């Protein structure tokens, strides 16, 4: 998913 | 190899200053003649070696 | 891609107007939307996320709703601050993200007719070996505006190109410029260069003209 | 006050390289995901790519995919963009966006103010300033028109004044267009009263920074 959560 | 030189336009209703980059003298009176041309100007030209300025007069 | 248009391009209001505008995808994007406001100059700023959730410290008169291929964004009653364009944004899941287009909110205003110019190519042009024909219209509201080039009355297509400003700051209207680029040569084949101008605001088009050589 | 700033924008010719980068102040970098966002002639935006908070994953907009590479450097704060084998078509004014950092939404809460990417074989070229002419063609009733057509210059922008900031009242400055040449040409305008075309003077004052022009066009009205 290019739209997942990319946060820590 | 490259120096910057100066153009002043003295027209009848253009008057300014631009510049270009160039190897010689006569290499940047060819650029800006075609400047000068581009923008209507018929004058006549000379040259100040000391500040490598050319000026066009109307 | 998933593809986002917006409905109207353009939407005209009042302060204390409601507004609603429209985004619509190519296909289901759930409730994975967002919109955005953006001023000239600014970088956009959010609004809404989740199609209906409000973002941190944007005023109450802001709403959205709408799922699957459908959302709206609703002001409820317009202030000052924001007459500007209104993008939408998908975030579907396995989806690249993509934009609408943009919805420009104006100021509307009365009618107003252009008045009209028209300037002949420069003698000192004609020198270098070109023409340039221009026609403008000046202070006219709405913007929706018509302008037709004729040549010894012959109808001339694919040879201009337009500008438009701004909504005034002032007085709310635009202003539009029409250039018509010829060759010399092509320009010395001719005598009467015109600009027909049809707009809102005028009964019938208004032409100006002139004739090559008589300025 | 979170704050993002861009640089490395500039004109390139097609098929060169370039690398964009964004520092960040008063943000805990190293927490969020970064992208790329930018935003074209027309106004329209496109997402560029994303990176994970600790670089671990990035994705990429089909029309990059391949040319461009999204990094970062945490210790130093910074995200970059190295864009190769450039096209006309991306042009446009980049921004670094923060995720706002919501796991379900990928929006953008903090935005740079963009960095502005220029992509053309056009050479530098200081603009041809030609007279819109008033006349009895440019007079609607009491009120006559009359301007500067700044042609042919390379790259934006020209700043363009009248009577060296004294005439502000009724001007228009048009946004540029980009001709089939690939070089950009606009008109300034203004309006003024008829009865001032045969004692006012009208000068149109050019500046155009990238080739160092600075020139003046009287404005003279024609007889017809």
């Amino acid at each position: 998913n290019p739209n997942a959560n990319p946060n820590a | 190899a490259v120096t910057t030189y100066k153009l002043v336009i003295n027209g009848k209703t253009l008057k300014g200053e631009t510049t270009t980059k160039a190897v010689d003298a006569e290499t940047a009176e060819k650029a800006f003649k075609q400047y000068a041309n581009d923008n209507g100007v018929d004058g006549v030209w000379t040259y100040d070696d000391a500040t490598k300025t050319f000026t066009v007069t109307e | 891609d998933i593809q986002m248009t917006q409905s109207p391009s353009t939407l005209s209001a009042s302060v204390g107007d409601r507004v609603t505008i429209t985004c619509r995808a190519s296909q289901s994007v759930s409730t994975s939307l967002a919109w955005y406001q953006q001023k000239p100059g600014k970088a956009p700023n959010l609004l809404i996320y989740q199609a209906s959730t409000l973002y941190r410290g944007v005023p109450s008169r802001f709403s959205g709703s709408g799922s699957g291929t459908e959302f709206t964004l609703t002001i409820g009653s317009l202030q000052p601050d924001d007459f500007a364009t209104y993008y939408c944004q998908h975030y579907n899941s396995y989806s690249r993200i993509t934009f609408g287009q943009g919805t420009r909110l104006e100021i509307k205003r009365t009618v107003a007719a252009p008045s009209v110019f028209i300037f002949p190519p420069s003698d000192e042009q004609l020198k270098s070996g070109t023409a340039s024909v221009v026609c403008l219209l000046n202070n006219f509201y709405p913007r929706e505006a018509k302008v037709q080039w004729k040549v010894d009355n012959a109808l001339q297509s694919g040879n201009s190109q337009e500008s438009v400003t701004e909504q005034d700051s002032k007085d709310s209207t635009y202003s539009l410029s029409s250039t018509l680029t010829l060759s010399k040569a092509d320009y010395e084949k001719h005598k009467v260069y015109a600009c027909e101008v049809t707009h809102q605001g005028l009964s019938s088009p208004v032409t100006k003209s002139f004739n090559r050589g008589e300025c | 006050q979170v704050q993002l700033v861009e640089s490395g924008g500039g004109v390139v010719q097609p098929g060169r390289s370039l690398r964009l980068s964004c520092a960040a102040s008063r943000l805990t970098f190293r927490n969020f995901g970064m992208h790329w966002v930018r935003q074209t002639p027309g106004k329209g935006l496109e997402w560029v790519a994303v990176i994970w908070h600790d670089g671990s994953n990035k994705f990429y907009a089909d029309s990059v995919e391949g040319r461009f590479t999204i990094s970062r450097d945490n210790s130093k704060n910074t995200l970059y963009l190295q864009m190769n084998s450039l096209r006309d078509e991306d042009t446009a004014i980049y921004y670094c966006a923060k995720d706002w950092g919501g796991a379900s939404d990928r929006v953008f809460d903090y935005w740079g103010r963009g960095t502005l990417v220029i992509v053309s074989s056009a050479s530098t070229k200081g603009p041809s300033v030609f007279p819109l002419a008033p006349s009895s063609k440019s007079t609607s009733g009491g009120t006559a028109a009359l301007g500067c057509l700044v042609k042919d210059y390379f790259p934006e922008p020209v700043t363009v004044s009248w009577n060296s900031g004294a005439l502000t009242s009724g001007v228009h400055t048009f946004p540029a267009v980009l001709q089939s040449s690939g070089l950009y040409s606009l008109s300034s305008v203004v309006t003024v009263p008829s009865s001032s075309l045969g004692t006012q003077t009208y000068i149109c004052n050019v500046n155009h920074k990238p080739s160092n022009t600075k020139v003046d066009k009287k404005v003279e009205p024609k007889s017809c």
